[PDB]
RNA sequence: AUCGGCUCA
DNA sequence: CGCCGCGTCTGTTGAGCCGATG
DNA sequence: TCGAACTCAGACGCGGCG
């Protein structure tokens, strides 16, 4: 089994799962001890947004690679903040400061 | 430098700031538009960063002194 | 956009407003007719936002025109509906509820604020008596719970002057009403009163909360909800199905009850109905509300159609599937894909196999990019089809874009960083994704149906990361222990082992070659066989010299095998590497030799023509194993019969009755593990060196060539047990319980075995295999206790500039050599200078890497301890420096700043846990015996016997460092003089292994006085001798008239006095303590050396060290030094008056004596001294000794678990965690925070390097230290994010929300989760640029 | 999407 | 101070398949 | 709203009672 882009969730905007409907593997938190361990950074930052989660980070990506540019513009992974909203809904401040 | 770093490493002395010095090396050939210094040899622009990088002519300051003679030169020659 | 940390604190009602968009009323979701949504419903699109983008809901205004315009006749703003995500409501509620988290959770944060018990908050919220808030009549008191029943009599008594109802209104009321300035201030005056563990601590509690309250800025009327919130659709959605039906989360269920529960109320609240049905219904809305907020909480959970309890809000952020584990650590990942492995040897070790249309599939951007820059198409478009329809352009564009475009492949589980590396394609056709034969046992790699996962690197960084740090011919050293990765394994080796071994007769017997390469074309031609005895001429090459290189020519006597190898070996070894036949042991110096002289690379191009020429030459030979190799002994059946003879001797015997029950089961065993052995041993003498075979002359005898005995010699497969299960007797076997069955198997695998001899081989079949299967769920749970510990530290600094730390010696001791000096120095840096025996020799600027150089240098001196620079004693704040870790196993250099030496520590301290649950002193070696600290006398023989537990017998060789050590009882007998040479096999200490003795070393009378039988003793005379001694009677049956008197010998002169330990005033007579039984009676002296009386007599220890639990027999220590006594008698147990020298005695509890003790009433013991016995508990240890005593314990105790089974991890990696537990210390003085509050062990330095420098003299604090479990110091941290991402995420979250936390952003973890760079490896340097830039404005 | 059941290393 | 009893909270990782229900 | 649920187990901290 093999892909390169195909469909998305719906609640959480990341790949679907299994070979039936032409998912994506998981990277499970094993392997990410795995490759904080070598001391690779910018890899799982690559891992963590713009092939997973980073929506106008996705699709500016592929703009670049399809145009002969390889670089990366991150933003956040937004079940993060799906996850604000969870905990801001008990009745919880749960915000962020800024600069 | 196709197969093994050993060599770089020694050269400048980190596995890490190697990292950051050859990409940006291989960033100015990619895009800015520069020219290698090392004969290509059908080689992508990675292997030819570590070469040079290998062989004594990208160092760090040697970067920073090129960009500001190219910056100030070009500057000057603008009016 | 950006940010630098987050906060959390309480929600007020304004701010609940201030969120929302529009209430909601009516509890329909949609129309099931028509596919719109319901006005004021939980979808409506009035409140939350449009449907389509820039479309309102009747249809009026279109696109872009109409932006901003909110449509008048449906009521929509016309903006995207990527609006749906982000607009939340609110219920507005018709009675106050209480929050569960705030009143059900552990202390209740409520319950402990008013301070009134739980059960009266629940009784009154559930609707059942009544409270009194206030009442002006003073003969009432606040907070007085009142049934209904005495609630009348108090309303007919007064009426008026009281307030009391009934629900959360109540609690309000209490909760507005009370201050928080001045509790705090008459709790903290009157709290200096009375040390009470109990009132303090609970005084302390309530102080913090009540502070934290008044700090932080909340109000606690805060605490019961008076409007809930909704949260917006596409959190929740409702998704369709194929036939009309809609499959939607619980949360619209939950929400619906409480709507229709809060519509319904308000109706009955208009019309003042009567009051018990306001009363239930409010009851309703409570529950509704408290079952919305976690289901299974408060009774018993509300389930859903399916007798299956529904799903909270609290249970989308718990357990392993919730949200901060299942979705926000791990993603899903796309540019990726997985299939089935198989070998290929074609290779070289930086590559890999791709089967065509995975890399067409993975590798499809970058191949639309070549397209069109070559100019074949012109659009996007062109280029799907020319990809799709796979014209020959294609295969030419995809074989060049992945060039020198590494990949990376994984293989789960990734118990360990080896688990990931980074290969460079190959393509070929098919369906397996080949791989290297070396790097197999990296990953730990079958080809029997494994699968294995591929990913590729976009950017530009990460590829030259992928090519620098992760590659496969960067690591080849195991950063557990610096011991290769690459050994070759289990054919290769067996092909070096046929080349190079030698016949006796084989031909070109004796003749003299010119080089290598005439001795391959003579094997070749067919003139010579390939192991045939010869000499050769051959040229090799030292570089002895300064660098650089000379060759030496010489003949040399070998065969023709070994001088074919000769044709690989690098020009830089010499030739005696491989003079020998080669079992895998050769095989791995040798690589590792070259690793030594010539570097890497070398390395690299060496192992691989191993390989290869290892492959070639075996199959060449063809080994085949058939049933004529596994050979029968032919004494065998006398072996048996004689066994068999003995056992029924041994049981006519026994039906005799001379003989006992279990002494002849005993000895039958014994009987045939002896017959087993000899079997063994008879195979082994017939296997090894049997064939017989003649040149030049008469016979020989020379090692085999049977293939199984090539098998197991050379070390590809199997052992010496297994041959012997093939071919000799396979042993006894053992039931389920555990014991050893009587009669023992008898035949093996070739002559077939029996019935019931197989259905008893399966006992122990299936022990095994259910063993195997339940291990590895505490395996990984207890790695990941272990890696979220120790998560944070990263190497920070250089030098930490830091004086003295611990010291090394060796542990050989119980037996021979278990652990010299040179594996427990290589790598670290001396703490100081270490002198020399020969003095006036200095070695170190004060700290040197000690490399391989220097221990050897250490090793031809006698020197036998030295100090070493350990983590433990590091002080810089927030990580280590670079010289207290010391050398970098992988690399190996001295470390550089920036790696992550936590997640490393913890993966390899977890990884092999896989493997884990599976009388008299004799020197043994010729050597002084050498005793220090040491009480001792010549005993009324002649002989040595000891007088002080503190030294133990030390035998020493003629050089000083220690031969054996051996820990010997008090009193013994000792059958040689301290400080001379003792010849070994002697029994150089005897006493019986029950009793212990009671000797004098002084010399004198002993008489009876203090001692009157029936009271502390009685008078037991041996009726077999007649002399005895009156019996110090055990503390049971010793009466209670002399209960409270020490039974007393009074050690007495000739005149009277109490006779004097020797040289000093201390009057020395013996009150015996138990089964001191006296021999010698009155009027009867006891010399020197005399005796006086005689006293006869897996993974669960590794998880419950690094867990800091406490047994259950505690070895009580001695606190002070000095004299020692008792006081009173078995008030359920005794009282320890302890005697300081000028100190003061009254600290004492109970006792343990039900153990035997070791200290009399009347010793001189020095602080840490055992009482009773039994094993210890850590906290013990660290409040009486230091912090290096309890580090030292955990070190050894957890490496012995380990090294009893062959596993051998390096050191650091085990104080790296105990580095991580003592980090929390408690205040005793005061001066500027609290009186005994837990405190974060850092700051506490960070202010005592503050305000007792110039500025004041002593206000700075004093601390204890403190020590925790690793489950119980990872929750307890200063950020709530990487407290609440593991376990107990409702407590630890509830606990931060009071108090108004803020997180910093500082450790691994809590990066990864919003999405930023690492402070660890490569993304340093710009991380910690960040940081400067947060200072200079 | 949840639940139950069989299977692979 | 010291038993003695009670309700929370933990228990490996990736994949493959098919019924059930809404 | 009757209808089950069962013998997981090991550890820790708190509420009562002496
Ligand atoms: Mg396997
Ligand atoms: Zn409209
Ligand atoms: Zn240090």
């Amino acid at each position: 089994h093999a892909r390169s882009t195909g469909s998305y969730s719906l609640v959480t905007q990341q790949p679907l799962g299994g070979k039936a409907q032409f998912g994506g593997q998981r990277f499970g938190e094993m392997e990410v001890w795995a490759l904080e361990a070598y001391g690779a950074a910018y890899t799982l930052q690559e891992m963590l947004t713009v092939k997973s989660d980073d929506v106008n980070g996705r699709t500016k990506m592929y703009k670049n690679i399809v145009d002969g540019n390889h670089q990366m513009e991150p933003g956040m992974p937004e079940s993060f903040n799906v996850l604000l909203k969870e905990i801001r809904s008990l009745g919880i401040n749960i915000e962020l400061e800024d600069e | 430098a196709r197969v093994t770093v050993q060599d770089a490493v020694e050269k400048i002395g980190n596995r890490f700031d190697l990292v950051l010095v050859a990409a940006r090396r291989a960033r100015q050939m990619q895009v800015g538009g520069k020219d290698p210094l090392v004969p290509e040899e059908n080689d992508k622009t990675t292997v030819i960063a570590l070469r040079e990088i290998e062989e004594g002519l990208i160092n760090n300051q040697i970067l920073d002194v090129r960009e500001r003679q190219e910056q100030q030169e070009q500057e000057a020659a603008e009016l | 956009e950006e940010f630098d940390a987050i906060k959390i604190a309480l929600a007020s009602p304004d701010m609940i407003r201030s969120w929302s968009f529009g209430e909601v009323k009516k509890p329909e979701t949609i129309n099931y007719r028509t596919f719109k949504p319901e006005r004021d419903g939980l979808f409506c699109a009035r409140i939350f936002g449009p449907v389509k983008d820039y479309e309102c809901l009747c249809g009026k205004y279109k696109r872009l025109k109409h932006r901003g315009v909110i449509c008048e006749k449906c009521g929509v703003e016309v903006t995207q509906t990527k609006v749906r995500r982000e607009r939340m409501g609110h219920i507005e509620l018709a009675s106050p509820t209480a929050h569960i988290w705030f009143l059900k959770s552990l202390p209740s944060r409520i319950g402990l604020l008013l301070d009134m018990p739980l059960r009266d908050i629940e009784r009154v919220l559930y609707f059942e008596s009544y409270v009194v808030i206030e009442g002006g009549m003073t003969n009432l008191e606040r907070q007085q719970i009142l049934t209904e029943e005495q609630y009348l009599d108090a309303l007919e008594e007064f009426g008026d002057e009281f307030d009391a109802k009934m629900g959360a209104e109540a609690i309000q009321a209490l909760l507005k009403s009370m201050d928080l300035e001045q509790e705090c201030e008459q709790l903290r005056e009157e709290l200096n009163e009375t040390n009470s563990e109990t009132k303090r601590k609970k005084l302390t509690k309530r102080i913090k909360l009540l502070e934290a309250f008044v700090q932080s800025g909340n109000k606690p009327e805060w605490m019961i909800l008076t409007v809930l919130p909704v949260l917006p659709p596409d959190l929740r959605p409702l998704v369709p199905l194929d036939g009309g039906r809609f499959a939607t989360s619980d949360l619209n269920d939950l929400y619906r009850r409480v709507i229709n529960r809060n519509n319904r109320l308000k109706r009955l609240l208009d019309l003042a109905a009567p009051d018990i049905i306001v009363r239930n219904e409010k009851r309703m809305l409570q529950e509704a509300v408290d079952a919305l907020l976690d289901n299974g909480r408060r009774g018993r959970a509300i389930t859903g159609s399916n007798k299956r309890p529904l799903k909270s809000l609290a249970d989308m952020i718990k357990g392993k599937q919730g949200r901060f584990r299942q979705n926000l650590l791990g993603k899903r990942v796309d540019y990726s894909g997985r299939s089935v492995i198989t070998v290929g040897p074609y290779l070289r070790l930086h590559q890999c196999g791709l089967p065509k249309k995975m890399a067409l599939e993975l590798f499809k951007p970058f191949i639309y990019g070549k397209l069109e820059l070559r100019g074949l198409a012109t659009t996007i478009k062109a280029a799907k089809k020319m990809v799709e329809r796979e014209e020959a352009v294609v295969w030419d564009i995809l074989d060049e874009v992945i060039r020198e475009h590494p990949v990376l492949l994984n293989r789960a589980p990734t118990l360990h960083r080896l688990g990931i590396q980074a290969f460079e394609p190959v393509l070929i056709e098919g369906k397996a994704i080949q791989l290297h034969p070396l790097v197999c046992a990296a990953y730990n790699a079958d080809f029997d149906g494994d699968q294995m996962a591929v990913h590729v690197p976009l950017t530009l960084e990460a590829q030259l990361e992928a090519r620098a740090l992760m590659m496969s011919t960067n690591n080849i050293l195991s950063p557990a222990n610096g011991e290769p990765i690459i050994v070759p394994s289990q054919d290769v080796v067996l092909g070096l082992y046929y080349m190079t071994r030698d016949c006796v007769n084989a031909k070109g017997e004796g003749m003299v070659l010119t080089g290598p390469k005439e001795a391959e074309r003579l094997y070749r031609s067919g003139l010579a066989s390939l192991h045939a005895r010869v000499k050769v001429r051959i040229t090799e090459y030292e570089k002895d010299a300064n660098g650089e290189l000379v060759a030496k020519t010489s003949l040399k006597d070998t065969t023709v095998g070994r001088a074919i190898l000769w044709m690989i070996v690098p020009k830089g070894l010499p030739y005696s590497i491989v003079n020998q036949a080669l079992g895998k042991k050769a095989i791995s110096k040798m690589l590792n030799t070259c690793y030594r002289i010539l570097g890497l690379k070398p390395t690299v191009i060496f192992a691989d023509q191993i390989m290869y020429t290892g492959f070639a030459y075996a199959a060449r030979s063809g080994a085949s194993v058939g049933i004529d190799d596994m050979v029968i002994p032919e004494k065998k059946h006398e072996i048996i019969s004689e066994a068999e003879a003995e056992v029924a001797e041994i049981q006519e015997q026994f039906q005799s009755g001379l003989v006992t029950a279990g002494e002849r089961y005993n000895k039958v065993i014994d009987i045939w593990a002896a017959a087993n052995d000899r079997v063994s041993k008879a195979m082994m003498d017939n296997l090894q060196t049997e064939t017989v075979i003649n040149r030049d002359g008469q016979e020989e005898k020379q090692v085999s060539f049977n293939s199984i005995y090539m098998m197991a010699d050379s070390g590809a497969r199997g052992s010496a047990a297994q041959i012997r299960q093939l071919a000799g007797m396979r042993g006894l076997m053992a039931k389920p319980d555990g014991s050893i069955i009587e009669t023992p198997i008898t035949a093996n695998f070739r002559e077939g075995l029996n019935v019931l001899q197989y259905f008893i081989s399966t006992h122990g079949a299936r022990k095994g295999l259910a063993d195997t299967a339940l291990k590895t769920a505490n395996s990984g749970y207890l790695t990941r206790r272990l890696v979220d510990v120790a998560q944070d530290l990263v190497v920070t600094e250089d030098d930490c500039g830091t004086h003295e730390g611990i010291m090394m010696t060796p542990v050989i001791e119980g037996g021979d050599v278990k652990e010299p000096l040179r594996d427990r120095v290589l790598g670290r840096v001396t703490a100081e200078d270490v002198l020399k025996p020969g003095t006036a020799d200095i070695l170190v600027p004060r700290n040197t890497l000690l490399h391989e150089q220097w221990c050897d240098l250490l090793e031809e001196n006698s020197v036998d301890a030295v100090k070493v620079r350990s983590v433990v004693s590091c002080d810089t704040d927030f990580g280590v420096c670079a010289h207290c870790y010391g050398r970098d196993l992988a690399r190996g250099h001295i470390i550089n700043k920036g790696e992550a030496i936590g997640v490393i520590a913890a993966q390899s301290i977890g990884e092999p846990g896989t493997q884990l649950t599976m009388s008299s002193i004799q020197v043994k070696n010729k050597g002084s015996i050498k005793l220090s600290n040491v009480k001792s006398v010549v005993n009324s023989s002649g002989k040595l016997v000891i007088t002080s537990r503190n030294t133990e017998l030390k035998l020493i060789d003629e050089f000083g460092r220690t031969k054996e050590s051996y820990k010997v009882p008090y009193g013994a007998v000792l059958a040689k003089g301290d400080g001379e040479q003792v010849a070994g096999g002697e029994t150089v200490a005897n006493w019986d292994p029950h009793t212990m003795p009671v000797i004098t070393e002084v010399s004198g009378f002993v008489r009876f006085t203090d001692m009157i039988d029936g009271q502390t003793i009685t008078r037991q005379t041996d009726e077999l001798t007649g002399l005895s001694s009156l019996v110090v009677l055990d503390s049971a049956e010793r009466t209670a008239g002399g209960k409270d008197l020490r039974p007393a010998l009074k050690i007495v002169d000739a005149q009277g006095n109490d006779v004097l330990i020797p040289g000093t005033d201390m009057p020395a007579q013996y009150f015996l303590p138990g089964k001191a039984i006296v021999q010698l009676e009155d009027g009867v002296q006891i010399s020197s050396g005399d005796t006086l009386a005689r006293i006869p007599q897996g993974l669960p220890r590794v998880a419950d060290l690094f867990e800091a639990r406490r047994p259950k027999e505690p070895a009580i220590l001695a606190e002070i030094s000095g004299i020692v006594s008792f006081g009173k008698e078995t008030k359920g147990k005794r009282r320890l008056v302890i005697t300081p020298v000028d100190g003061s005695d009254p600290y004492e509890e109970m006792i343990p004596k039900w153990r035997q003790l070791n200290v009399f009433e009347g010793e001189r013991v020095e602080r840490g001294d055992v009482i009773s016995d039994g094993p210890e508990a850590p906290h013990d240890i660290l409040r009486l000794r230091g912090v290096h005593a309890v580090t030292r314990y955990i070190v050894n105790e957890v490496q012995d678990v380990y090294r009893l089974q062959g596993v051998k991890i390096n050191d650091k990696h085990i104080e790296v965690i105990v580095r991580q537990m003592l980090r929390k210390a408690t205040i005793v003085n005061a001066g500027s925070s609290d009186f005994l509050e837990g405190e974060q062990v850092e700051y506490s330095r960070v202010k005592i390097a503050n305000r007792e420098l110039e500025a004041n003299g002593k206000v700075g604090a004093t601390y204890s230290r403190d020590l925790l479990g690793i489950t119980k110091a990872s929750l307890a941290t200063e950020s709530f994010i990487s407290a609440a991402s593991f376990q107990e995420t409702t407590r630890v979250l509830t606990e931060a929300a009071v108090a108004g936390k803020r997180d910093e952003l500082r450790g691994l973890k809590e990066n990864v989760i919003v999405g930023r760079l690492i402070p660890a490896g490569t993304g340093y340097a710009y991380h910690q640029d960040r940081m400067r830039r947060r200072a200079a404005g």
